[PDB]
RNA sequence: AAAAAAAAAAAA
């Protein structure tokens, strides 16, 4: 609702921001309208940190809702959490935040490769999303000033 | 001096205008009091029956009427219906 | 617009084209102010002045009728 | 006495989005947005309710409270909530006098009119002339504004310029000249119209110019002579030649062919030399 | 003191002012304007 | 020169239509005097 | 109006976009004097007096305004203010002597 | 850091309990942010919460309370005491030159630079000088009753423009109902329409064909209800002659 | 725990829960009515007046079930108190000399008024005007000094 | 209605990532089916702020995590084929479902958990899975929940159900030229272990 | 002993 009333009082009312938190023109937009829409990175910082939060909340709210289960939930967490630069487009407005995804990555492989042996076969089913969680707290702790 | 009695008894000389305040409509100074004498005074003054003399029976008799003016406060352990509990949400008749 | 003045009675309608009507009548003498308008444009543009002032007339006529 | 009678039911009156012109509704301005500008102000609808004073009129939870406010939905016809509004719910009276900061409905004033001249209005011009227009140009149009432009209040003067469908109403009182243009806008007078009642701008006709004028002057007379004391007003007319008699006898103070000057006499003080206060 | 007409010495006040509780999350009410510069002092004389 | 010629032509045709030039941040010279600097008073009345 | 406005605001435009030519102050302050706007060609000059204090020419010109709508008192003041700030240009003595 | 607030805008109460606000409003004349001080009227439980409305630079220029913005000699609008004072109003209204004088001058109008008294009585004085073939009397056709019932209307001649439409409204609410009263003091003629023709019979029986009201003399008949158009200024002479002969 | 458990991981209430729980699911869908009340016709602070009364009524059942009544034993009514059906604080309140019939917290909280004062539906109805029908703007209390 | 509340609202944007932090802290555990959290809210709605610092025990901690790592290691070995849930889970055009009208009264399906024996594991059985575990009981300071201590059974429970996640290394000898010191020495002479 | 926006696509 914050990014709605923004974009509203600027009178961008041709730019839709869809309750995921994409920002996508309903029509074509003249070289004006494009120059007057164009945000900056505190905007799109903002709105792409609130995206990632939505996907992490509607995870919760599906296992909530009896749509999936625990496993599948912290399956989609540690997904979610180690895919920040695939679901997000998080890293165009501030690129240091590439480290946290290589961090993640990293912790990933770790984690993974201690996680498949023996009978555990390979494909989804890791839900072990504590470390990354870990990273993006920090990376969040760093970003608020 | 010149604070001592005699600089202070001795008057202007001179005829007076024939024809001062800080702000544009009166005098305003910074004053230093208690919190409770600015209550006390402002509530003497707001409250109606500030002043006029009362002891407690009476007071308690007032408040009786008042009491029973109102409606009904109602039971706390009925939960529904009539008698349910309305409590300071009860209004006065009128 | 209607081509039926005298049936309009509404007086929004008969307004709008009544003001249609002089903006059609300004829209005309300002072509007919242009140097670049020669006798059979100047011709033109005082035939469409004179029909958006008539057709003003008529609304007007209409309105004063009924409402205006 | 009589309670105030709820004029329309809650169930007909709602805060629902104006029809849709435009394509999106912008929610910081309330307003749509897209479509095309021809549209723009479109029209001018007419008001889902009109008041009748003799019906509508009774008390409400402001005749306890000394300095409330009259209602705007009240004069506007559409105030549901009857006997428990908190303003009042009566025709604004002659002693109904305000401050030239805000109306009768307690909305403030502005320093400079809109040029779209309506709404609130300016304290710097005690307007009580409302203009009204939109009318349906008839032969009858005095008989039914002065019937209709009468239960808002008390009236000094209406001037119909008729074939034009155009009145100008000065009413004197400046609360009821506001109840009447929010009480009579977007309103019918005997068919189906929408009266453009808005703030009427100055009369060119210097009659009425000297007759606003003369009302100004007399009005701040009245305030000097409720300010000054009745001898002193008394003597400074000098229509009594009495009260001339007394100045020259006053204003002397033994020395003989002084004639004291204003300053001197007609001062108050404390140490002025004069009667005083 | 005395205004508006009558001259009755009104009793004298005791004000108490108290600063507004304003909300933390409101954002500066009004938007900066460019009001060209004043003239400058008056210059002194010329004492060549 | 159009629009005045215009301008006068609807205005021997009975209405007076208004015209208007107030564009957006646009200063009014006609109003008041611009940044009204009064001359400095000296030894010799000027009222007269 | 409408041509005082645009004069006026064709003016101001020109001292606004370069206030140091002295031409721009001269020409409106003789403008407003000819429609007998004499407060209006005061504060003009005035305000090219703060642009410009020690100009003698400015100086000369706004005394001669002056003096040629027989504002006597006025000039006098001007030609005292105009020997205090300048006490050493002799032309502006010589033609307070004259 | 203290309002300028006349003694009628301020409470009853003499304690006031007093709210301040930096920078909480425009001010209503310049448009500059100023500090708002604010009270609780006497209004208890509900009304409106009475502020500061203007700032005190213009409260000074002015000389009027910041709430009810007033005159704080006499208790007048401040338009109606400068028109009828004939005032300097010392400070431009335009919208960039108010700025521009309040930049330049907030520190002598704070020390009262940049007193009306004798232009009251000079106004009081010029108020005291204020200076604002003949129709045979009626006869009896006049006052009398016209045979056609559907005759309601009340025609009235020589009102002058001092004359409100009130007071000829309460004058003639003591004969009965009145549905309608058309005053026009352009062309001085007016109109009573009744609801029940006893009211008109008696206002035709007891006014004879001839009115006071005011000091003004006026002429009333039976009339049928037609308007009032563009109509000759000679006419109009006439028939004030005629108004001003219903008292021969 | 006020936190939902599903169904295996869920502990029984204490006993004497299943005679006052129908009254308990009344308070409970009365409040969740007055979560659906049309806010179009009323002003913005009177829209969360219901709430507050419905949690004073919830909370004086209990408190007058344990306390005058002692109808209920104290397990019960601690475990009441500790699982959101009743108010802790406006209960203690409530047990004190002058605040027994408190409205609720809001109006009690004398930092967060303008001149540090307590609610005018504090005031005895007594030092008040006849004809004056004061509605807190906390709560709509119209009167809860322990003398009304 | 709500014009007089836009500007404030549009001005808590200023501080909507502390929000998200603080809810991103306090997430619940896989072995929480749901979690109460203490909130500090506008009274206009602009600004939900978790008023909570997540504080556990950290033997707790890592016994629980370690026994969500045997739970997650045998289900992802016993599961048919697991299916991974679509991201983003709701459409963009879909409008955001309310509280009290889809989840408020729901019935939670029941979270990760490791099934304990009521024997062997007899020191934690009744608080291990519990949001804060002894929070009643005087193991901890209090409900601020700032300081612990447990009992001999219990941390022995705690270190047998952290052994996936707890090191088995004693002696600190094994980390010779492995440590920090040795790492800042290598990086100073551009040389790597 | 193992490194992943802008210029630049123009004022009824
Ligand atoms: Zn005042
Ligand atoms: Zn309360
Ligand atoms: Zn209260
Ligand atoms: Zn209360």
């Amino acid at each position: 609702n914050m990014l709605n009333l923004l974009i509203h009082r600027k009178n961008l009312t041709y730019l839709h921001l869809d309750y995921n938190f994409n920002l996508k023109p309903v029509k074509t937009l003249t070289t004006k309208e494009r120059k007057k829409s164009r945000f900056g990175n505190a905007f799109h910082l903002m709105r792409e940190i609130l995206r990632l939060t939505k996907l992490i909340v509607d995870a919760q709210v599906q296992y909530r809702l009896g749509n999936i289960d625990a496993f599948q939930l912290a399956d989609g967490i540690h997904y979610a959490f180690n895919h920040v630069g695939q679901l997000t487009g998080m890293y165009r407005y501030k690129y240091k935040l590439m480290h946290q995804i290589r961090s993640c990555k990293d912790l990933k492989h770790l984690i993974y490769y201690r996680f498949n042996t023996g009978p555990v076969g390979k494909g989804p089913g890791c839900g072990f999303w504590a470390p990354s969680w870990r990273v993006w707290l920090f990376f969040m702790r760093g970003i608020i000033p | 001096v010149p604070y001592t009695g005699e600089n202070l008894a001795r008057p202007s000389y001179g005829p007076a205008n024939p024809f001062k305040n800080n702000v544009l409509t009166g005098h305003a100074e910074e004053m230093y009091i208690s919190e409770a004498t600015f209550r006390a005074k402002h509530r003497a003054v707001e409250a109606v029956g500030g002043g006029v003399m009362r002891s407690n029976r009476e007071m308690k008799e007032v408040n009786k009427r008042l009491r029973e003016m109102r409606e009904d406060k109602g039971s706390a352990t009925i939960a529904d219906g009539e008698g349910a509990y309305i409590g300071p949400w009860a209004r006065y008749k009128r | 617009r209607p081509r039926v003045i005298t049936e309009v009675d509404s007086i929004p309608a008969c307004e709008k084209w009544r003001g249609q009507v002089l903006k059609e009548i300004s829209r005309k003498v300002s072509r007919i102010q242009d140097p670049a308008l020669s006798d059979y444009q100047i011709r033109d543009l005082n035939d469409e002045i004179n029909k958006l002032m008539r057709e003003k007339h008529m609304w007007e006529v209409q309105i004063r009728n009924l409402g205006g | 006495r009589r309670p105030a009678r709820p004029q329309i039911d809650p169930a007909l009156v709602k805060s629902e989005r104006p029809p849709q012109t435009g394509t999106v509704f912008n929610i910081w301005y309330n307003k749509w947005s897209g479509g095309d500008r021809e549209d723009k102000y479109l029209s001018q609808t007419h008001a889902k309710g009109r008041c009748n004073i003799a019906r509508d009129s009774g008390y409400t939870r402001a005749d306890s409270r000394p300095g409330s406010y009259f209602c705007l939905y009240f004069a506007r016809g559409i105030c549901p909530k009857g006997q428990d509004c908190d303003y009042l719910h009566r025709l604004p009276t002659i002693h109904d006098i305000f401050n030239p900061n805000v109306d009768c409905f307690g909305r403030d004033k502005f320093a400079d009119y809109r040029d779209d001249m309506g709404g609130v209005g300016s304290f710097n011009r005690q307007n009580r002339t409302i203009y009204v227009g939109r009318i349906h140009v008839t032969d009858d149009i005095e008989e039914i504004v002065a019937r209709h432009f009468a239960e808002w209040g008390q009236i000094e003067r209406i001037r119909v310029l008729n074939n034009r469908g155009v009145a100008f109403i000065t009413y004197t009182n400046e609360a009821n000249a506001q109840f009447a243009k929010e009480a009579m806008a977007h309103q019918s007078l005997d068919h189906n119209e929408i009266l453009n009642v808005r703030w009427a701008t100055a009369d060119p006709n210097p009659l009425a110019q000297k007759r606003e004028q003369r009302r100004i002057e007399e009005q701040a007379a009245e305030a000097i002579r409720r300010a000054l004391p009745a001898e002193f007003v008394a003597e400074i007319e000098g229509k009594d030649p009495e009260a001339r008699k007394r100045r020259k006898l006053e204003s002397s103070y033994g020395l003989e062919g002084y004639e004291a000057p204003d300053a001197v006499h007609f001062a108050r003080g404390p140490n002025a030399v004069n009667p005083r206060g | 003191s005395a205004q508006m007409g009558n001259n009755t010495k009104k009793q004298e006040r005791i004000i108490k002012i108290v600063e507004r509780q304003r909300d933390p999350m409101e954002p500066p009410k009004f938007k900066h304007k460019k009001i060209p510069r004043g003239p400058p002092s008056p210059p002194p004389p010329v004492m060549h | 020169l159009a629009a005045l010629q215009k301008r006068r032509e609807l205005k021997t045709a009975g209405i007076n239509i208004k015209i208007t030039t107030r564009k957006k941040g646009q200063m009014d010279y006609n109003a008041d005097i611009p940044f009204e600097k009064k001359p400095a008073p000296g030894f010799y009345d000027t009222t007269e | 109006k409408e041509y005082q406005g645009r004069k006026r605001r064709e003016f101001e435009d020109y001292i606004r976009r370069n206030r140091l030519r002295l031409q721009n102050w001269f020409q409106y302050a003789q403008w407003e004097l000819e429609q007998k706007e004499f407060a209006r060609a005061r504060s003009i000059f005035e305000r090219a007096l703060d642009v410009h204090p020690n100009n003698t020419q400015l100086w000369i010109r706004y005394i001669e305004a002056e003096l040629k709508n027989r504002n006597i008192n006025h000039a006098r003041n001007l030609l005292d203010r105009a020997v205090t700030r300048l006490p050493r240009v002799s032309k502006l003595w010589y033609k307070y002597v004259y | 850091d203290f309002p300028s607030v006349c003694e009628n805008c301020l409470p009853e109460n003499p304690y006031v309990k007093m709210l301040k606000e930096d920078y909480g409003a425009e001010c209503k004349l310049c448009t500059r942010p100023f500090t708002v001080f604010s009270w609780a009227g006497d209004g208890r439980a509900h009304g409106r919460k009475k502020r500061t409305n203007i700032c005190l630079t213009c409260a000074r220029l002015k000389n009027a309370c910041q709430c009810c913005i007033m005159d704080l000699q006499f208790g007048l609008p401040i338009v109606i005491r400068d028109k009828a004072l004939e005032l300097i109003a010392p400070g431009p209204q335009s919208e960039i030159n108010r700025e521009y004088f309040a930049q330049n001058n907030e520190r002598a109008i704070e020390e009262g630079r940049a007193k009306t008294d004798e232009k009251a009585r000079e106004l009081l004085r010029r108020l005291a000088n204020s200076k604002p073939a003949a129709l045979p009397p009626p006869g009896p056709k006049d006052w009398l009753p016209p045979a056609d019932k559907s005759i309601m209307s009340l025609f009235i001649t020589g009102i002058e423009d001092d004359l409100p439409e009130w007071k000829i409204r309460d004058f003639f609410k003591q004969y009965g109902k009145i549905k309608s009263l058309v005053v026009s003091h352009m062309t001085h003629c007016a109109f009573v329409n009744y609801e029940t023709r006893e009211g008109a019979e008696k206002a035709a029986t007891e006014l004879k064909g001839r009115a006071v009201i005011a000091g003004c003399p006026l002429r009333i008949r039976w009339s049928i209800p037609r308007p009032i158009g563009t109509m000759n200024k000679e006419e109009r002479a006439e028939m004030l002659r005629d108004g001003r002969s219903a008292f021969p | 725990m006020p936190a939902i458990r599903p169904a295996s991981k869920r502990k029984p209430p204490p006993d004497g829960f299943s005679d006052i729980e129908e009254d308990l699911l009344i308070f409970a869908n009365k409040m969740k009515d007055a979560q659906n009340t049309p806010t179009d016709n009323i002003p913005k602070h009177q829209a969360q007046w219901p709430i507050f009364q419905i949690a004073h009524q919830r909370s004086r059942y209990v408190y007058e079930l344990y306390y005058q009544k002692q109808a209920i034993s104290k397990q019960l009514y601690d475990w009441l108190l500790k699982n959101g059906y009743a108010d802790a604080m406006l209960i203690a309140k409530w047990k004190k000399q002058g605040y027994e019939k408190l409205c609720c917290l809001r109006c009690i909280q004398t930092k967060e008024t303008n001149f540090n004062s307590t609610c005018i539906c504090r005031v005895p109805r007594a030092q008040l005007k006849e004809d004056q029908d004061i509605q807190c703007v906390n709560c709509g209390c119209r009167g809860c000094a322990s003398t009304d | 209605k709500y014009t007089s509340d836009k500007r404030s609202y549009l001005g808590a944007l200023k501080f909507m990532p502390h929000a998200v932090l603080k809810l991103l802290e306090n997430m619940p555990m896989p072995w929480e089916a749901a979690r109460e959290v203490k909130v500090l809210y506008h009274v206009n709605g602009c600004l939900t702020l978790v008023n909570e610092i997540p504080r556990v025990i950290e033997p707790v901690f890592f016994a629980q995590w370690g026994s969500m790592w045997r739970t997650m290691r045998k289900e992802k070995s016993d599961r048919r084929l697991f299916k991974r849930m679509r991201f983003p889970p709701f459409d963009d055009e879909e409008p955001p479902l309310s509280w009290s009208e889809n989840i408020e009264d729901v019935e939670p399906l029941e979270p990760i958990q490791m099934e304990l024996d009521e024997d062997e594991d007899a020191a934690v059985y009744e608080w291990f899975y519990d949001h804060q575990p002894l929070i009643d009981t005087p193991h901890v300071n209090g409900p601020s929940y700032k300081r612990w201590n447990l009992t001999l059974p219990q941390m022995a429970n705690l270190y047998r159900l952290s052994e996936p996640l707890v090191s088995d290394v004693v002696d600190p000898n094994y980390f010779y030229l492995f440590e920090l010191k040795s790492f800042l020495t290598a990086k100073a002479l551009n040389v790597a272990l």
